[PDB]
C-alpha cells in the first residue's frame, strides 16, 4: 500500500498513461511542488 | 519569498514539462489525437494561493507549448476523502475561471493507491475526458 498521498497520485498518473494507448486524447503527465520553504 | 518559489517553478517547467509535452505533441500529430494535460500536485504549498499560481502558470505553459484541450490535476491530500474532494472543488474553481480551457481536479488520499482504488479513480477521470471529447 501506498504511504502517502504523493505515492497514490503518482500510480494513478502512471496507469492513467499506460492504459489509454487507444483512448481518444494523449495523456502527458507532469509534477508540480512548491520549490518554497 | 512566493516569486523565487515561482522563478525555480519556471526553470522546473522548461526543463520538465516542456520535454514531456514536446514528446506528447508528436504522438498527437501521429495519431492525430488532442492532448490532455495531467499534472500531479505535491502537498508543499504554504498556501492555496500559492498553489493555484502555480497551477496557473503549469496549465498556460501546456497551452503556450502544446495547445491542450484539458488538464487533469490530482491534488495530493494527506487527509480524508472528503476533504480532499472539497479542496478539489475549489482549486477548480480557481484553474476554470483563469486558464480558460477544461479543467478536472481530482483529490487523492493515500489510501486511493490500492490497485482496486485506482481502477476507479481512473474509469471516473477518463469517463468525464472522454464527455469533454465526444460528448
Amino acid at each position: 500500500k501506498c504511504n502517502t498521498a504523493t505515492c497514490a497520485t503518482q500510480r494513478l498518473a502512471n496507469f492513467l498513461v499506460h492504459s489509454s494507448n487507444n483512448f481518444g486524447a494523449i495523456l502527458s503527465s507532469t509534477n508540480v511542488g512548491s520549490n518554497t520553504y | 519569498n512566493e516569486e523565487e518559489a515561482l522563478e525555480k517553478l519556471k526553470k522546473y517547467l522548461k526543463e520538465n514539462e516542456k520535454p514531456k509535452l514536446e514528446e506528447a505533441k508528436k504522438e498527437a500529430e501521429e495519431k492525430g489525437k488532442p492532448i490532455v494535460h495531467l499534472i500531479t500536485v505535491e502537498p508543499d504549498f504554504p498556501s492555496k494561493e500559492l498553489l493555484i499560481k502555480a497551477l496557473t502558470l503549469a496549465i498556460k505553459f501546456a497551452k503556450e507549448i502544446a495547445n491542450i484541450k484539458a488538464a487533469v490535476v490530482l491534488l495530493a491530500h494527506e487527509g480524508s476523502r472528503e476533504e480532499a474532494e472539497k479542496e478539489a472543488k475549489e482549486i477548480q474553481e480557481a484553474l476554470t475561471k483563469e486558464t480558460g480551457i477544461e479543467v478536472i481536479v481530482v483529490g487523492v488520499t493515500p489510501e486511493d493507491g490500492d490497485e482496486e482504488k485506482i481502477q476507479e479513480l481512473a474509469n471516473e477521470i477518463k469517463n468525464k475526458l472522454s464527455k469533454i471529447l465526444h460528448g
